[PDB]
């Protein structure tokens, strides 16, 4: 509900990109392995199953 | 400087040469210079007309 009046200033550096991804284009890959079974969406390199 | 800016990902298509000259680069500074190094005489050639 109503809280105390709040003034918050946020600093964020949204400049961390190169070769930006296109809005279009979706690739689906199916693989045979013993682990990580199921769907694992991969948005970029940092989130890769280990 | 242009290569560094392109690596940063900024678009230089519309900027003037002056604008790219004074674009913010952070800590790094890029400069270049031209000099010519003198040398003492080592070879002498003379032609004499009698």
């Amino acid at each position: 509900a109503i809280g105390l009046p709040s003034i918050n200033i946020s600093f964020k550096e949204l400049a961390t990109t190169v070769k930006e991804r296109s809005a279009r284009g979706i690739i689906a890959m199916v693989l045979k392995d013993a682990k990580a079974l199921g769907l694992n969406e991969i948005h970029e390199k940092e989130d890769i199953p280990v | 400087q242009k290569s560094y800016l392109k690596s940063k990902g900024v678009d230089l298509s519309y900027m003037t040469l002056q604008e790219i000259k004074e674009a913010n680069t952070g800590s790094k500074v890029f400069l270049k210079a031209k000099i010519k190094v003198l040398d003492a005489m080592e070879d002498i050639d003379l032609s004499i007309e009698i």
